[PDB]
């Protein structure tokens, strides 16, 4: 035998001990997995319910936009639908992770909102739209408009961005721990606290409490580690929750507000250019209720063993070995690590 | 080093020289052996700085 | 669970793009996340 | 000043401090030139002459190949000249280190001389070259000649040849000693040992030999690893001097047995063929002085200071920052084991 150290006979052969390994594999694999099945879930479901919370706010406010476009600029219509799908589309694709730039969001939006304005507000009466396109931009038509909707916008996109990344990042490092692999070592020493046991012919003799410390402790030296960074991570997404909805909802008023202030200089600005051409309460409980599990990486040993059968009084108890009267006593996460330094990086820089 | 998708890297060939290098499968159903890669490692002439002329 | 218990009911199937979780700007997964399908009880 | 610790004050500046550096370095490398130069200029002298004591040996042997040709078989004549010399040519390219396979040198040579030898000695009288030289193997006309001649040269030519490349890797690392960069923390300590002393004004004090011990001790833990890999490579060397200049000189009586041998079956040969289509004592002097070169990297750091100004009595001397009463008290070199380390490994295959 390779793993259950043979005191006296023994009922089982190397095959059997093969078996034996692979069952302590599983069985721990599954452990580790009931383990993080509730923070994983907790996570999932506040993951997916953003996201569809945070698509809802993005449709409702391009339907307001084009509402209050249909009711006080018909005339816009129905080339303000394009350019505010366009601009929402963009917005979503943004807040989704995609590489959109806000200062050009904004800068197209108002690029195809000035030719229509002239053409159908201030001059009624296709060829000529890029001379206009330039002029919105060397004329500053738009004032200060497009730079407050620039900041405005691009300050509660990039926080939802990080938001969204940092609970799809914090449920990958979770799916990480219950796949796990451990040392060959602390394979065996699983299989003969679980099951040589067996292998000497006793049937319902657990292994003491103090054994599967010392085991646990032996193989967790690692993941342990992961507590600081984990906890900073707990923290510092607080720090961020501690702002889009009012904004995106707002965009049509400082539009309309916008298109008045443009329409104020009519007279000159016609011949110059004639001549030139509920969530805030959602990630509040969702942060209390990630703060319960900031002990997770630091009492996962604790749960192992307290799941596991195992004889907490050390009397008459299993030590891997023999029937005792008293107890006598990398890289994968390496990456976890790594990508919660970074992401614990990105969260601290926001807020 | 051993890697997840079981890949044996050397990033230097003085460290580990040359040799019959096996891949080998372990399972609770058995072991199979793959084909052996015989890994050399070459070095290449190299002459000298000239002397001087006797 | 079909959420009405007589008629037209709804089961739904998420699929999370956490395996591995974008990164520093990573493509997202492509396609739908959400699957849902229509059940008689 | 990132060198000399300023515990007065000081007449030298950061720059002048960089020149000390400068001429530490110089002075280090000098040293150990100085060291390696009698061992270099010996191993030199010795993988010269043997390679020229080895060409002259091909070159007899050759000679004597073609004039036992000349006296027995003229016939054959001016075609043995040339096999002859293509033979002891390749001999040559493998002694000196060259891709040349030992048995492909024994086969050609019997290849073009087969052909001859039925053209001109069995049947006298261009485009049926071929169909002979397939022949002589297809009949094994030779019978075992050919493989007694590739087992006797291959023997000795691959020892002379191993011979020859030990003595190049001997050049090679004694040559990369004297080459050998150091780290920046001892590029300091040097500066301060021998030069730190000017900054502080002081003109003729010499630094202490503990002071010299306990530096050159430092940055020479890794050189001094290499003892143990020298000392197996000279004690190798010893091992395989205890052979090709007989072998190589008997060919001609080889070949020529050979010749008789082809010849006492020509009856049935003919009519299926036209059917059918002082240098012991050199290596032994070098061995004995190259044991003087024994303990050369063990020995190494004591040279360096009993060769530079030191006061060995270890009093009125310099410390590295003040002058006292009494004193209180690698990429590179890893490729020379190995390169020593494959070397030895070949050399005790040989034998
Ligand atoms: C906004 O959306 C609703 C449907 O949700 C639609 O009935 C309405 O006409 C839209 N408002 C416009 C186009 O003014
Ligand atoms: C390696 O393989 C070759 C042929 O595949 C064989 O001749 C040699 O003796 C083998 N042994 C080693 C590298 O130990
Ligand atoms: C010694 O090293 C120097 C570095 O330039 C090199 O150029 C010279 O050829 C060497 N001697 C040898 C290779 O034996």
């Amino acid at each position: 035998l390779q793993v259950c150290l043979p005191k006296g006979p023994t009922c089982c052969s190397r095959k059997m001990e093969e078996k034996y390994q692979l069952t302590a594999r599983l069985n721990m694999e599954q452990l580790l997995q009931s383990a993080s099945m509730e923070l994983k879930f907790l996570i999932i479901q506040n993951a997916a319910v953003f996201q569809e919370a945070f698509e809802i706010v993005v449709r409702h406010a391009k339907n307001y936009t084009n509402a209050m476009f249909k009711n006080n600029y018909p005339s816009l219509t129905p080339q303000a639908f394009e350019f505010v799908g366009e601009f929402f589309t963009d917005v979503s694709l943004y807040i989704l992770g995609s590489d959109i730039n806000v200062d050009d969001m904004v800068n197209e939006l108002f690029d195809s909102l000035f030719p229509v304005i002239y053409t159908q507000m201030m001059n009624p009466g296709l060829d000529i739209n890029e001379c206009l396109r330039g002029a919105r931009r060397d004329l500053k038509v738009f004032g200060s408009f497009p730079k407050l909707i620039m900041t405005q916008v691009s300050k509660s996109l990039q926080v939802t961005r990080i938001f969204l990344q940092a609970l799809n990042l914090g449920i990958e490092v979770i799916n990480t721990t219950d796949h796990l692999k451990f040392s060959k070592d602390c394979g065996r020493m699983l299989t003969r606290m679980w099951y040589c046991s067996y292998c000497q012919g006793l049937m319902m003799v657990k292994p003491c409490g103090g054994y599967c410390n010392v085991v646990m402790q032996g193989c967790m030296a690692g993941v342990v580690e992961i507590d600081k960074y984990w906890r900073e991570y707990i923290l510092s997404l607080e720090e961020l929750v501690n702002d889009m909805e009012n904004v995106l909802l707002g965009l049509f008023s400082t539009i309309h507000d916008s298109i008045q202030y443009v329409q104020k200089n009519g007279g000159k600005l016609t011949t110059t250019i004639g001549k030139l051409c509920t969530l805030s309460s959602r990630r509040r409980e969702l942060i209390q209720k990630l703060k319960s599990f900031i002990n997770f990486y630091s009492a996962l040993p604790g749960y192992i063993c307290s799941h596991s059968p195992v004889a907490e009084n050390d009397t008459l108890c299993w030590n891997g070995q023999e029937l005792v009267e008293r107890y006598s006593q990398e890289p994968v996460v390496s990456q976890i690590i790594d990508k919660l330094k970074h992401i614990n990086q990105l969260l601290r820089t926001m807020s | 080093d051993t890697r997840a998708d079981h890949n044996l890297i050397i990033r230097q060939a003085r460290l580990s020289d040359s040799g019959n290098y096996t891949c080998m499968a372990a399972n609770i159903v058995a072991k199979r052996r793959s084909l052996s890669a015989t890994v050399v490692v070459y070095v290449n002439g190299g002459w000298s700085s000239w002397t001087e002329w006797s | 669970a079909c959420n009405v218990r007589c008629g037209r009911g709804w089961q739904k199937r998420s699929r999370t793009c956490t395996n591995p979780a974008p990164l520093n700007g990573g493509a997202f997964c492509e396609g739908m996340s959400v699957q849902k399908i229509t059940c008689t009880a």
